[PDB]
């Protein structure tokens, strides 16, 4: 089962070089039939093809970026990499690596958000949104946690280590006046399960390598 | 360099409805067109290649037509998980270029919000800030009003709202309103309330609390 | 008296020695395994005197079964001898493909229908008749014999693996009624993914590398320019073979009253049969749009 995963910093200061690497699992990068590429998606903008490489080394770029782009291949490590130099805020985008079937990109990676800023990385602060021990709707109670003051914005919320999935809503983050992001994850559960079942939200801020887990009790 | 033009930019249909997106090419592509589906919190996926070939594994409702400059993606029967943004892409010659994308939205029946009010944690209060959260859950449509009330006074410019994308199962929205004020300012008031007004609510729903349960 | 029609069950040729025949009957492509299917006893029926002088049907059908068990038994032994007595996936697949072809012969649903096969069909027409319900009578006879013939093909591995025998080849799978064209696409695909890495490997030894990192070896170099011409011969044939098999499939799929779980197009069969199959990679390969042909064969 071939799979793609991007890795690399999510924050770049302006004029600095942008590096990301894709790593091929479940198969080889030494494919005699496929190319391997990078695609970008700037906020509120359409998709942009960056470039592709064949395992031999043969490279193809978009004239749009050919000036400051370089895509390498490490057959040894089963990876291919992107380096986009002298970045500006026009380069803040979601970067995907894909399997390029001579135009038909038939497998994509999950994507990684790279924010170009001079602002420093800041880890989140997690607070519980405790279930109202008082009111309820007869059968269902809501609970969740507040993920406050982080940057850049990439921050995922998991529930009971991935076990609870139904009724989970993780809101889009909102940029506060402080210049830091803030969001909330929320899950509705049966009122009857409180005290019985344990609820733990698993916050993950990869840019600042932060992993907070919090017990949400009434 | 070739230019791809998608029409419309956005469209709303009901589950079961027949929906069609179009991709217009600047120059002629010899049916070297690919169609991608980008569902929320998911990487784009290849649906159709060579203008009309339906990739194995992808649903039977997806159909691609055209050659030359005018192409069409057709969804025969819209489903709740078809809420996604659809992108067209040529591969006639380097560079590969995409269209801007078409956002497909699901029409649904009215659904009234379930309101919840969360007081700020004691650990955040010891940090000197107070975040009061109002949760409007699983409603349709997106238009709701959340008016905050501290001791029956209306609040202005001290709250922020966030909205969920249409749920890929029930095609509903969820919203959070967050009143943020100082520990000092949170302490000078007792009753905190959020009044929710929606198309599906006969009378406004008011969820409230006091400093100390 | 020298007037005796006979087709001998000879030693199986090396795998891929002869390619798929897309010329004999132009609507289909025949695998060399099928041409070599053991039919000695089935063919011999042309020479049997009218023993009808003192017989009936139930008997004819039973005679047929005994003769078919013998041809299946020989086929099983010869296929094992082909795989060098290795009791693996490759052997099980051939047992499946050949068992399948005997069934289509009996059912009168086989696609060779020429020469000795036309002779075997006429022989089966003599036993069962030519009325509207004759084909179903044949189909019925197959559904009551199909497992005995598979156990007949396996006789060789059994006899050779006495008690030190496991069920690597499963009955339920081999005796599964599927259309001929579906089974052959499975067999073709399997052959394809074997031929392909070799074909790219030879194209590499002559063409991989640049004339000082700037110019392709395929531009000014004749040992390479040659490898491209010969790989092109192979990929041209496989493309033709595929389009032929694909068309037959379309026709057959429509006629068929039985639904095949998951099978919609020929691509679905390969995605089912082969490990790690990608239809975009396949489509590009057969249409010379693959990385290798571009990177090693175009200036």
């Amino acid at each position: 089962e071939v799979q793609l995963q991007e890795s690399g910093p999510g924050l770049v200061k302006p004029s600095e070089t942008l590096s990301l690497t894709c790593t091929v699992s479940g198969g080889s990068v030494s494919s005699s039939t496929y190319y391997w590429g990078w695609v970008r998606q700037p906020p509120g903008k359409g998709l942009e093809w960056i470039g592709s490489i064949y395992y031999s080394g043969s490279t193809y770029y978009n004239p749009s970026l050919k000036s400051r782009v370089t895509i390498s291949v490490d057959t040894s490590k089963n990876q291919f990499s992107l380096k986009l130099s002298s970045v500006t805020a026009a380069d803040t985008a979601v970067y995907y690596c894909a399997r390029d079937g001579t135009g038909a990109l038939d497998l994509w990676g999950r994507g990684t958000l790279v924010t170009v800023s001079s602002a420093s990385t800041k880890g989140p602060s997690v607070f519980p949104l405790a279930p109202s021990s008082k009111s309820t709707s007869g059968g269902t109670a809501a609970l969740g946690c507040l993920v406050k003051d982080y940057f850049p914005e990439p921050v995922t919320v998991s529930w009971n280590s991935g076990a609870l999935t139904s009724g989970v809503h993780t809101f889009p983050a909102v940029l506060q006046s402080s210049g830091l992001y803030s969001l909330s994850s929320v899950v509705t559960v049966p009122s009857s399960s409180l005290g019985t079942q344990t609820y733990i939200c698993n916050v993950n801020h990869k840019p600042s390598n932060t992993k907070v887990d919090k017990r949400v009790e009434p | 360099d070739i230019v791809m033009t998608q029409s419309p930019s956005t469209l709303s249909a009901s589950v079961g409805d027949r929906v069609t997106i179009t991709c217009r090419a600047s120059q002629s592509i010899s049916s070297w067109l690919a169609w991608y589906q980008q569902r929320p919190g998911k990487a784009p996926r290849l649906l159709i290649y060579k203008a009309s070939s339906l990739l194995s594994g992808v649903p039977s409702r997806f159909g691609g037509s055209g050659s030359g400059t005018d192409f069409t993606l057709t969804i025969s029967s819209l489903q709740p998980d078809d809420f996604a943004t659809y992108h067209c892409q040529h591969y006639n010659t380097y560079p590969w270029t995409f269209g801007q994308g078409t956002k497909v939205e699901i029409k649904r029946t009215v659904a009234a919000p379930s309101v919840f009010i969360f007081p700020p944690s004691d650990e955040q209060l010891k940090s000197g800030t107070a975040s009061v959260v109002c949760l409007l859950n699983n409603f349709y449509p997106r238009e709701a009003k959340v008016q905050w009330k501290v001791d029956n006074a209306l609040q202005s410019g001290n709250s922020q709202e966030s909205v969920t994308e249409q749920d890929s199962k029930d095609s509903t929205y969820s919203l959070s309103s967050t009143l943020t004020l100082s520990k000092a300012d949170y302490e000078k008031h007792k009753v905190y309330a959020c009044e929710v007004t929606h198309q599906g609510l006969s009378s406004p729903v008011t969820k409230s609390f006091n400093r100390g349960e | 008296s020298g007037n005796t029609v006979m087709k001998n069950c000879n030693y199986k040729r090396k795998r891929r020695e002869r390619d798929w025949d897309c010329n004999t009957k132009k609507d289909v492509c025949i695998p060399d395994r099928r041409y070599q299917l053991c039919m000695k006893e089935l063919t011999n029926l042309v020479n049997n005197t009218d023993t009808n002088f003192h017989r009936d049907i139930t008997f004819r059908k039973l005679y047929l079964k005994r003769k078919l068990i013998y041809d299946a038994a020989v086929e099983g032994d010869l296929l094992l001898k082909l795989n060098n007595y290795r009791y693996n996936k490759d052997f099980c697949k051939d047992i499946r493909w050949s068992l399948g072809d005997f069934g289509d012969i009996i059912m009168g649903t086989d696609m060779e229908g020429i020469g000795y096969s036309k002779v075997v069909e006429n022989n089966l027409r003599s036993i069962f008749g030519t009325d509207e319900k004759a084909q179903q009578r044949r189909k019925q006879w197959w559904n009551e014999s199909k497992a005995q013939i598979w156990t007949a093909m396996m006789y060789s591995v059994k006899k050779r693996l006495k008690g030190n025998f496991i069920w690597i080849c499963k009955l339920n799978v081999a005796v599964n009624i599927e259309p001929q064209i579906y089974r052959w696409i499975r067999e073709w695909g399997r052959d394809y993914v074997s031929e392909l890495p070799t074909e790219v490997q030879k194209l590499k030894e002559k063409c991989d590398g640049k004339i000082n990192y700037t110019d392709k070896k395929v531009c000014k170099v004749p040992p390479c320019q040659n490898a491209c011409k010969s790989y092109d011969q192979w990929i041209t044939r496989k493309k033709n073979q595929w389009d032929v098999l694909s068309n037959k499939f379309i026709s057959v799929k429509n006629a068929e009253k039985v639904q095949t779980a998951g099978i919609v197009t020929p691509y679905d069969i390969l995605k089912q049969e082969l490990d790690e199959f990608n239809e975009v990679a396949f489509e590009n390969e057969i249409n010379k749009r693959d990385g290798a042909y571009i990177e090693l064969c175009v200036c």
